[PDB]
RNA sequence: CUUUAAUGUUUGAUGUUCUAACGUUGACCCGUAAUCCGGGUUGCGGACAGUGUCUGGUGGGUAGUUUGACUGGGGCGGUCUCCUCCUAAAGAGUAACGGAGGAGCACGAAGGUUGGCUAAUCCUGGUCGGACAUCAGGAGGUUAGUGCAAUGGCAUAAGCCAGCUUGACUGCGAGCGUGACGGCGCGAGCAGGUGCGAAAGCAGGUCAUAGUGAUCCGGUGGUUCUGAAUGGAAGGGCCAUC
RNA sequence: AAUUCCUUGUCGGGUAAGUUCCGACCUGCACGAAUGGCGUAAUGAUGGCCAGGCUGUCUCCACCCGAGACUCAGUGAAAUUGAACUCGCUGUGAAGAUGCAGUGUACCCGCGGCAAGACGGAAAGACCCCGUGAACCUUUACUAUAGCUUGACACUGAACA
RNA sequence: GUUUAUUAAAAACACAGCACUGUGCAAACACGAAAGUGGACGUAUACGGUGUGACGCCUGCCCGGUGCCGGAAGGUUAAU
RNA sequence: UGUAACGGGGCUAAACCAUGCACCGAAGCUGCGGCAGCGACGCUUAUGCGUUGUUGGGUAGGGGAGCGUUCUGUAAGCCUG
RNA sequence: AGGACCGAACCGACUAAUGUUGAAAAAUUAGCGGAUGACUUGUGGCUGGGGGUGAAAGGCCAAUCAAACCGGGAGAUAGCU
RNA sequence: UUUUGUAUAAUGGGUCAGCGACUUAUAUUCUGUAGCAAGGUUAACCGAAUAGGGGAGCCGAAGGGAAACCGAGUCUUAACU
């Protein structure tokens, strides 16, 4: 209704992201996890950015 | 204010019961909080579905100081 | 394919693949069919002449059906693993 | 005169050895965020036509 | 060059005239004993008007159609997908415009793990303080709590806190449940990599069950696929997502 | 009230008695000024109401004259029709019976009459609903379009500021 | 006066009269892809469209909505 | 509309309750004769026959086996003033 | 003088009875309205089907007009009988 | 005939005789049957004309994968217990 689509971007070369939402108002910030990137088969911070 | 609505049946239940052979994996039991809890070589998933660790016997026993209702399964 | 109304299993399923206009032109060769040619030479054109690989092919894989019993040198076709073992149990030869 | 293929059809079922047909999972087209990544990954593979679905799908595809 | 004016030029902008395209449903001549037409003369206009192609607006004047189903007839009202309970006859399922309610979201913690903790309500005492705030004891024993309806669960808590954290992982999946089907669900275990814990171990989101939209067409990123003479490219496929 | 639901409003007049009529009141469900308001002599095969005359309209029907009906002779149709040896009652029953059960009644066949029944005849109900039927009509339903209108380019040129 | 020839003759249509409104004449309007024609061999005391309906006494208030008329500054806006 | 609320006559049981034995009563069961479907096995299978258990209501509908009509061959044959 | 008055022809068609397998697919009888007018009528002409014409009733356009008649698309389609 | 159900007062037929409704073409699959069999069969056309010629083609003996491609395997995945 208000929360919205964003994905998470591999820090690393790989364009994998992975897909989630966010309640962009009470929490304006980037969101920001370390997750498991299939490519460089590599657990690697991953970084929102917009869907 | 109007009535006239209900929602799918959920076909919860005993899927197999006292002494049937199941190989396993196989569901025992669909419910919907633990009103049978997981016994030996018997696994609750997150629907409180009991199911199989083992191929076996089915066997419904009443443990504890609470009187709880448990499923195992007994080698054959 | 009507189904009433509802939605029939030809749309409800989502389309896939494309075709390769390469698989079109590209055959097949069984190993009992390396004797039907005249002259033990197997080529593309060999191959047509006795009638076992379409005119407009232009690429050939010889597989491991059926069997060979007699010298065949194959040439500028694909082989199998397979195919190859038993050519060259038959004494025949393989080439680019 | 010949029998016409429905060509949308001919687009999303295969012919396959023992005569079945193939077909694509429908569900993973869009809106694909929510769903689960298992089940999403289940419905990847090609899956074969049911039996309750064999006579239409091959009343559709007169020459597959 | 600092700057300024004015004669010469391209394209416009605007205007004033002109005549020669074009208009004449003014007068006249001839074809011609003709209120048509054509040619010619003359007057009046004149690059306007008008027409062609394109284009925005208008357009029931004309045209083709749409304008749902359920329903104790139809219409009005209500309803249409999903979740919970009862009807439901102690396995599953089971109808009515039967009886009651709820969903179309929320949450980066309200998820994971380790470690710890334990309600409601009542009696008595206590500054402001009251029937009820916060404090102490006693009874009580989960009647509390569970983001939200209901039902089933929940103390080994599934309820409540803190530390560290990203398993709200990627590839799979023995075996099952539920479906006419499309589908939907549960799942130990395997490989890679991760968090928490001394360790045994736990984690593939949330106590569970609602919170949803097939296909087509199209967009974005990735790609050991394809690439209409050949090398590219466009477009297509595949994977991710809108 | 060609308009008033409540309504036969209420009051007055006419009648022995008047849901209509006329006159008045105003509480106008829901009059009203060219969608014209209110009047209006004359006109009217126009609507409502009253009276005189008149009468078979009626109390209540009688008699009579003629054309049919009836009989004889000649000609000679029709609608309908599964088959009929084609009664009443009460009950039963696709729920309103000549045909079923029980029972009553009835010798066989015409002719003139009557219309209670044969859910009598005639027309594949026009009401009502249904069909993803048809048509015509409306509009600020949708999509188009003639027409009307805008501007660009073409037919379309020159001179001068 | 007219009308549903064949179930309605009427209170319906028409009507003289009134008003609004278009129309400068190659008129507006209408039939016509056009040519041609009606309007009209007429010319605003004329012609068309709309409403009202002899006559008498008269015809009040409302321009927010919808329709129409007028406007050029600003915004938005087509082909090109 | 007419007895019309035992079907009627009529019944004091020809009603009701209890016990008992008899009998009537169907296309059910038995008996005699017969046909067929499916089995099975026989005296003995070139495939029907012979024994032998059993089955044989049926709409929609599926399956199986046939009759007859017209025309072509068989047929310049065969029947027929 | 007059879309003046009464009233035949002529034009119409207010009421009733009859008729309704009729004498007649709209009439007959008794009555009725207009009758110098926006009257009536003969002959010939013009207007054509989404079209005409209409003192307007969806009236009329060759005995059924909310889209004539004939031929064609044509065996339209008919989830109905 | 239609129906849950029709003596039905539901439909249809006055009667008789003649006619009157699941076809035909081409595709496709299955069954039966016949031929040949890891092969089977030709089409247009030629023709010596129901022969013979014609094997262009088509189906089948190979699949898996979207595809490249690999191939009794293949795909899935970095790889599969
Ligand atoms: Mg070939
Ligand atoms: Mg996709
Ligand atoms: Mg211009
Ligand atoms: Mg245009
Ligand atoms: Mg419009
Ligand atoms: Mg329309
Ligand atoms: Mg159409
Ligand atoms: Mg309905
Ligand atoms: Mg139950
Ligand atoms: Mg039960
Ligand atoms: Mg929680
Ligand atoms: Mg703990
Ligand atoms: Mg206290
Ligand atoms: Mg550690
Ligand atoms: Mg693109
Ligand atoms: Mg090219
Ligand atoms: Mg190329
Ligand atoms: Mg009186
Ligand atoms: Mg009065
Ligand atoms: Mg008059
Ligand atoms: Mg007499
Ligand atoms: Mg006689
Ligand atoms: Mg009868
Ligand atoms: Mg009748
Ligand atoms: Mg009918
Ligand atoms: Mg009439
Ligand atoms: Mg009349
Ligand atoms: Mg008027
Ligand atoms: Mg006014
Ligand atoms: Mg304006
Ligand atoms: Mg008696
Ligand atoms: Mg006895
Ligand atoms: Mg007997
Ligand atoms: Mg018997
Ligand atoms: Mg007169
Ligand atoms: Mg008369
Ligand atoms: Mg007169
Ligand atoms: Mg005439
Ligand atoms: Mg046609
Ligand atoms: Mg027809
Ligand atoms: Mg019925
Ligand atoms: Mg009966
Ligand atoms: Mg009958
Ligand atoms: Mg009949
Ligand atoms: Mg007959």
């Amino acid at each position: 209704g208000i929360r919205e689509k964003i994905k998470l971007v591999s820090s690393a070369g790989t364009g994998h992201f992975y897909t989630t939402t966010k309640n962009k108002r009470t929490k304006p910030e980037k969101l920001e996890l370390k997750k498991f990137d299939p490519v460089v088969r590599q657990h690697v911070i991953y970084k929102e950015a917009k869907i | 204010t109007r009535n006239g609505r209900d929602s799918e049946a959920k076909r919860l239940g005993v899927k197999r019961f006292g002494g049937e052979s199941v190989l396993a994996g196989s569901i025992i039991v669909r419910q919907r909080g633990t009103k049978f809890h997981a016994g030996a070589n018997v696994g609750c998933g997150r629907d409180h579905t009991l199911f199989a660790k083992a191929d076996g016997k089915v066997k419904f026993e009443v443990k504890g100081p609470k009187n709880r209702k448990f499923i195992s399964i007994e080698a054959e | 394919g009507f189904e009433g109304g509802q939605m029939p299993l030809y749309r409800r399923l989502p389309k896939f693949g494309f075709t390769s206009r390469k698989a079109a032109i590209t055959a097949e060769i069984r190993l009992s069919d390396l004797a039907k040619v005249e002259g033990g030479v197997v080529d593309l054109n060999t191959l047509k002449a006795a009638n076992i690989i379409g005119i407009q092919i232009e690429f050939a894989k010889v597989i491991l059906a059926g069997e060979v019993t007699t010298p065949v040198t194959v040439r500028g076709l694909r082989v199998t693993k397979g195919a190859r073992a038993a050519i060259e149990a038959a004494g025949g030869k393989i080439e680019e | 005169p010949k029998i016409k293929t429905v060509r949308g059809a001919a687009k999303r079922f295969k012919k396959t050895g023992k005569g079945g047909f193939k077909h694509k999972h429908a569900n993973l087209r869009h809106i694909l965020t929510k769903k689960a990544t298992k089940r999403k990954r289940h419905l990847r593979p090609k899956a074969m036509v049911s039996k309750g679905d064999l006579g239409l799908v091959i009343a559709c595809l007169p020459y597959a």
